[PDB]
């Protein structure tokens, strides 16, 4: 499994197992007993825009914290008070999402950076795609071990 | 939702949108001082316009939760500093009235034009030109002259509109269950409820009063060096049992008397140290500097420059003709875009100033992880503070001569010393009574008891009692000399400038005393050390987080400000003044003046 997704600088800290904070509490969750292989680099030159780009999203409000792999992607009003919100915003019923403002002239740790994620998982199949092999040429005419 | 949840994921939400707003208004602001335009004005206002009015609303919906029922200490602090009404809690028309009293006075005082009687066709206007004739000419005529003047004509406009300035003021403050003004400015050194660290709003004038008296044995013997020096460039116009005239200090008002170091140095024929020559001659540019000083902030055990700095910052002026406010300043748009905006040149003073900047750039630097209302210092004096002993600490020969500036031989003497640390007293203990003086006049006539036909009377009776300077040409109550000062008559605080002169010599000592230095302190230097650097850097993280009793307890190890160190600085200085005055009177009688005779 391949996740890919880009975040503020100083949060990739928090794509690592048993960790929290804003980003890895709920957006996106890795297990306890993970096994797979995380990259991440900055895009500053090819994903920030002046003037602000406010494609990307990150939610801050959430009922209870996610679970490992699992995905919300709902856009329901938040409710931190008593009183039911009835879908509007105001007091005590916020919107969950925010978004990513990013500009070229922002310090490292703020400049938008490119996260990947690799994860293996063997269900029960024997055969699904072994890694690279080596190289060379095979001699002929020798007692070799092969 | 445990009452205090609406606090939190409150607080959480303003502050995003907080910290976004601004930098957008910030962007906007620094670009129109790098490049003076007309659309740029456009450009900035309407940004300025947008955060100030998102930060009033928030302001008002702030007030909806109640400040007894939270019991963390930070977001208590961070919704009493934002639940501040300020203004507008006036009538709506009284609001409109105080604007415009206020910009009419900063108006008056900015634009001011002041005509000699002899040519009424051309003249001059304050900065240029006045400063420099109150300055550096020296004739009792021309001097006394643009003295009277400039409180002629700026003094009598002025008092009309400050009397009713002083009500509108007092009767805002009286609405936030403040008693007068002057405690709404003492309320920024107040701290409550914190077992042990807290500081009343009351206990500030003890300490002001009660730091004052320890002074004065110094202050004295040199009023009465400069008194005794004074008396040759205007032969017969002092008494030699009486003070000064007001225009013979060096400036319009009396702050600084700096300008005197040309008519009392102690000795006129041993030049001070000065590296003005040798930068050029090794061809330094704005960048050579700037790496000088990053090297030495680096080498205490700071981090280096943010490496968004170096692209981003105009260390020099733009070469064709691009209008810019040539005005140092130390820029934290936030995000961690810090920038540094001056005009420098291959000067030493330059050299002083660029680390001064870079003070406050690594104390921005420091505290940028707490939230976004706690980015300030402890208190409105820290930062300036924090600032200047990187200004005083390379500037001594040592550090100099460790750089390559100095001749390896150059060998120093007392004489030289003693040039150099009265150049120094004559600007740090010089501003120290003017400054008490006017900020407790400023209380006094707030709280009420100086009734409004004894403004003048009293403002003089104490320029004579405390300070040790009087009047030239009396004055009736038509008057008002105060408000021809810049940072009275544009409703500017004027204490830190009081508390700031304490702090620098506090942190000196604390900090050298832990570089393991042995001579005088004036000597002292804070390069190649690790553990101060460390002490000062757990102070410069915390912000407004902690009580400021706490910033400093952290540092020197005390709760409060005491001015030991300041006289344990000039303690050379002292010894010398005390054989220069074994034949003079110290001190003044407030009797004499300069018409009554
Ligand atoms: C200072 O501001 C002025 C006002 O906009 C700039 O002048 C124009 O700026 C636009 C912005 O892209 C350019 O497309 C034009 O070519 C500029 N014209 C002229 C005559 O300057 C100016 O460029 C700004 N200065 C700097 C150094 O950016
Ligand atoms: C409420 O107060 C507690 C301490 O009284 C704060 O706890 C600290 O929180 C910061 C990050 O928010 C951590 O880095 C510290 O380690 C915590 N301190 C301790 C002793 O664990 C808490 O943050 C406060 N609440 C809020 C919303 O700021
Ligand atoms: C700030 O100004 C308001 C008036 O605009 C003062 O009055 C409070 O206003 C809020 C909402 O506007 C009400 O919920 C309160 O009942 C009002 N009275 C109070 C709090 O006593 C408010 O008092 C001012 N702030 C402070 C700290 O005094
Ligand atoms: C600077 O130091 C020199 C030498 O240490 C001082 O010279 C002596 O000063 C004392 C002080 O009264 C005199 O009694 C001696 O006669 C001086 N030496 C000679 C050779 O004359 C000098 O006084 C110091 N500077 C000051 C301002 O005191
Ligand atoms: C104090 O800091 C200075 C500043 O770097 C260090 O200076 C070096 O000193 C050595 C020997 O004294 C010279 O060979 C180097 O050329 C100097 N460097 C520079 C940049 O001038 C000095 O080493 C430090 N003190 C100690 C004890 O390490
Ligand atoms: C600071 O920058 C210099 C570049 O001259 C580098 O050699 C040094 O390692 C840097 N130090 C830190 C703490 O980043």
């Amino acid at each position: 499994y391949a996740d890919s997704f880009v975040i503020r600088g100083n949060e990739v800290r928090q794509i690592a197992p048993g960790q929290t904070g804003n980003i890895a509490d709920y957006n996106y969750k890795l297990p306890d007993d993970f096994t797979g292989c995380v990259i991440a680099w900055n895009s500053n030159k090819l994903d920030s825009k002046v003037s602000g780009n406010y494609n990307y999203l990150y939610r801050l409000f959430r009922k209870s914290n996610l679970k490992p792999f699992e995905r919300d992607i709902s856009t329901e009003i938040y409710q931190a008070g008593n009183k039911p919100c009835n879908g509007v915003a105001g007091f005590n019923c916020y919107f969950p999402l925010r978004s990513y403002g990013f500009r070229p002239t922002y310090g490292v740790g703020h400049q938008p950076y490119r996260v990947v994620v690799l994860s293996f998982e063997l269900l029960h199949a024997p055969a699904t795609v072994c890694g690279p092999k080596k190289s060379t040429n095979l001699v002929k005419n020798k007692c070799v071990n092969f | 939702s445990t009452i205090e949840e609406q606090a939190k994921t409150f607080l959480d939400k303003f502050n995003h949108e907080a910290e976004d707003l601004f930098y957008q208004s910030s962007l906007a602001s620094w670009n129109y001082n790098t490049n003076i335009t007309e659309e740029n004005v456009q450009n900035m206002n309407n940004a300025g316009d947008k955060w100030s009015a998102f930060l009033k609303e928030q302001s008002t919906l702030a007030q909806m939760y109640p400040l007894q029922e939270i019991q963390n200490l930070t977001v208590k602090l961070q919704l009493q500093a934002l639940q501040q009404n300020g203004s507008s809690v006036l009538s709506e028309d009284k609001s409109k009235r105080l604007n415009t009293i206020l910009n009419t006075m900063s108006t008056i005082y900015s634009t001011g034009k002041v005509c000699n009687p002899d040519n009424p066709q051309e003249c001059l206007l304050l900065e240029p030109g006045l400063n420099e004739i109150m300055a550096n000419s020296l004739d009792y005529n021309e001097r006394l002259w643009a003295w009277e003047s400039w409180r002629s004509e700026v003094g009598k406009q002025l008092r009309p509109l400050y009397e009713e300035y002083v009500v509108l003021k007092n009767e805002m403050a009286r609405a936030n269950h403040y008693e007068d003004y002057g405690d709404y400015w003492r309320g920024d050194y107040e701290v409550n409820g914190v077992d042990g660290y807290d500081y009343s709003r009351g206990q500030l004038i003890e300490d002001v009063e009660h730091t004052f008296e320890e002074i004065k044995p110094l202050y004295e013997h040199l009023h009465a060096y400069v008194r005794a020096k004074l008396m040759n460039a205007y032969p017969s116009y002092i008494s030699p049992i009486g003070c000064l005239p007001a225009h013979l200090l060096g400036d319009m008002w009396g702050r600084f008397w700096t300008n005197l170091y040309s008519l009392t140095v102690p000795f006129g024929q041993k030049p001070n140290i000065d590296v003005t020559d040798a930068m050029v001659d090794q061809a330094w540019d704005a960048q050579r500097i700037f790496k000088e000083a990053e090297k030495f902030f680096v080498s205490v055990g700071l981090p280096n420059m943010t490496q968004g700095f170096w692209e981003n910052s105009m260390l020099t002026d733009p070469g064709n003709v691009q209008k810019a406010v040539c005005h140092p300043t130390a820029w934290d748009l936030g995000k961690g875009d810090f920038r540094i905006l001056m005009c420098t040149k291959v000067t030493m003073d330059d050299f002083l100033t660029a680390h001064h900047e870079m003070g406050h750039i690594q104390y921005d630097m420091a505290y940028a992880a707490q939230p976004f209302l706690l980015r300030n210092g402890a208190n409105e004096g820290f930062h300036e503070a924090v600032g200047e002993i990187m200004s005083l600490s390379a500037a001594t020969p040592k550090h100099l001569k460790s750089i390559g500036l100095l001749s390896p031989d150059f060998q120093e003497d007392n004489e030289t010393e003693i040039n150099f640390l009265l150049k120094q007293a004559l600007t740090i203990v010089g501003t120290l009574p003017f400054t008490y003086m006017l900020e407790k006049w400023r209380w006094m006539v707030f709280k009420g008891e100086i009734p409004k036909d004894q403004w003048m009377k009293k403002w003089w009776e104490m320029k004579r009692e405390i300070v040790g300077v009087v009047e030239p040409v009396p004055h009736d109550e038509t008057y008002c000399d105060p408000a021809s000062l810049f940072h009275v008559s544009n409703d500017y605080s004027f204490i830190r400038y009081y508390t700031r002169t304490l702090y620098q010599f506090q942190f000196q000592e604390a900090l050298c005393q832990a570089a393991k230095h042995e001579g005088p302190l004036h000597k002292c230097d804070i390069s190649n050390s690790t553990e101060a650097g460390q002490k000062l850097f757990n102070m410069l993280r915390l912000g407004k987080s902690e009580p400021w009793t706490l910033a400093l307890e952290n540092v020197v190890g005390a709760k409060n400000m005491n001015v030991r160190p300041l006289l344990n600085y000039f303690e050379p200085l002292f010894t010398w003044l005390k054989d220069q005055n074994k034949n003079s009177f110290v001190g003044w009688s407030t009797d004499w003046s300069p018409y009554a005779d």
